[PDB]
């Protein structure tokens, strides 16, 4: 439970927080260890890492992936690159 | 912009003097103007 | 992929191609030198943290190379256009440092048929290549100077008489 | 060298040349001793 | 890491042997000049090794410092060892190793660290000629 929370939080998918692209990180919700009091707090902490994964994946996706051989304006752009560069420093 | 626009100036500066001296090399030595 | 970049570089063609490969090997050493001088062993998370903002700059060069592949002017122009393509990212100084030495042999070459009268062409990197003594052939670079050097060197071959 | 330059230096059967050659060889040894004198003292190593 | 330090060593001993085998009374004119001009670079290599010698005397050195130390010297030893290999291989002497010293200086035009090296030995070798 100790390093498991941080590895889920670090943006690498957990082994108790099962990564879905349609339900994010989600605790297993049926083990003998968990009880409702810690459970809801764990689920609240899950959502921030869920967002962080999409953020870093977006940044990796739209920055530094082209040699510039055309091109699409929402899949590329000088503004998209500037956006991602700002986002990681935030 | 990443292009040569300050190194190419001392290059065209030599190209021009070369061509001027050759056109001069005709007239004031081999007398193409007399031809 | 660091290993397969050293696995990509090997040299004892083209002169500018050799200069480009040696400049790449001058960066692989830096990547090996930075490890064991900041990050030996720290928290487990710190290593994945430190070499994500550092590793991606290395990983762009795998996209850049063939990790067939351009040689000659086809390299020296394409890499030139990679300057104007990317100038506003983390991959601007590595492309800049590569182009600054991939044009290092060619700038000396141009400096020869203008001054001393020596025409240099031994790899097909030189642009101008093939009675009134002027029958020379001619069939990115700034086209403002491309025909200029063609007429300026044929002139020097006449002043050498 | 040193055996030959010891022997021939006072030899008059060998003539003037050879005492002169010995003088040359002594002068070469003079520059060789000054190095060795430093090298003994700077031992502490000396590779 | 110990295996990575070895190329300056194999390109030192080789560099020494060219100065030891070709100190003989006969060979070509340029090669006799070149031996006395390559030994100068062996001495300037030693002044860095002399700093290293003092440091090793004071009960201190580590492998990471040493690896960082020998990165500048490796290239100079590489250039000298390649020159020694080429001069011995081609059976060139006299003036035909004044051609090789002339060609190798033109060949390097991307860094000019080794171009100047071939230039220095050629400027020393053309002084008696």
């Amino acid at each position: 439970m100790i390093h498991e929370l941080l590895l889920a939080l670090s943006g690498y998918p957990g082994s108790i927080f099962t990564w879905n692209k349609r339900s994010g990180l989600q605790v297993s919700q049926d083990f003998p260890f968990l009880h409702p009091s810690e459970t809801s707090v764990l689920n609240r902490l899950c959502r921030l890492g869920t967002d962080y994964i999409r953020f870093t994946e977006f940044i990796e996706q739209y920055t530094g992936h082209v040699q510039q051989q055309q091109g699409q304006g929402g899949l590329h752009g000088i503004y998209l690159r500037a956006f991602c560069t700002g986002l990681d420093s935030v | 912009v990443l292009m040569k626009r300050s190194i190419t100036a001392p290059l065209a500066a030599h190209i021009s003097l070369v061509n001027k001296a050759a056109v001069d090399y005709f007239f004031v030595e081999l007398h193409l103007e007399a031809h | 992929c660091y290993t397969r970049l050293s696995h990509f570089s090997l040299q004892p063609k083209g002169l500018v191609f050799q200069a480009f490969t040696s400049g790449l090997r001058r960066y692989l050493q830096y990547y090996r030198a930075c490890v064991l001088s900041t990050p030996p062993t720290l928290s487990l998370l710190t290593i994945g943290f430190l070499f994500k903002k550092l590793g991606r700059q290395l990983r762009y060069l795998a996209e850049l190379c063939g990790v067939a592949f351009p040689t000659g002017v086809k390299l020296l122009s394409y890499l030139y256009q990679e300057a104007l393509h990317n100038c506003s990212n983390e991959h601007y100084p590595v492309l800049l440092s590569l182009l600054k030495t991939s044009c290092e042999p060619y700038t000396r070459f141009i400096h020869d048929w203008v001054y001393s009268g020596v025409f240099r062409d031994a790899y097909g990197e030189f642009m101008i290549q093939v009675k009134l003594y002027w029958t020379h052939g001619y069939v990115v670079f700034l086209k403002h100077i491309a025909h200029d050097i063609y007429v300026c060197g044929k002139t020097i071959n006449l002043l050498k008489l | 060298i040193r055996r030959y330059t010891d022997q021939r230096s006072l030899d008059r059967s060998f003539g003037l040349v050879g005492q002169s050659f010995c003088a040359a060889l002594h002068q070469e040894l003079r520059e060789y001793y000054r190095l060795l004198s430093v090298l003994h003292s700077q031992l502490q190593s000396l590779t | 890491l110990v295996h990575r330090i070895l190329p300056v060593a194999a390109s030192y001993s080789a560099v020494t042997r060219f100065i030891e085998e070709k100190s003989s009374f006969e060979y070509g004119q340029v090669n006799h000049a070149l031996a006395a001009a390559m030994r100068t670079l062996v001495k300037e290599h030693l002044i860095l090794v002399s700093q290293l010698e003092q440091l090793h005397r004071q009960g201190l050195l580590s492998l990471q410092k040493l690896w960082f130390y020998i990165q500048p010297a490796m290239r100079t030893m590489d250039i000298l060892a390649s020159l020694a290999t080429s001069v011995d291989k081609g059976e060139c002497l006299g003036g035909s190793t004044l051609s090789l010293l002339h060609d190798r200086s033109f060949s390097y035009t991307g860094d000019s660290q080794a171009q100047e090296l071939c230039l220095y030995l050629t400027k020393a070798a053309s002084a008696p000629y």
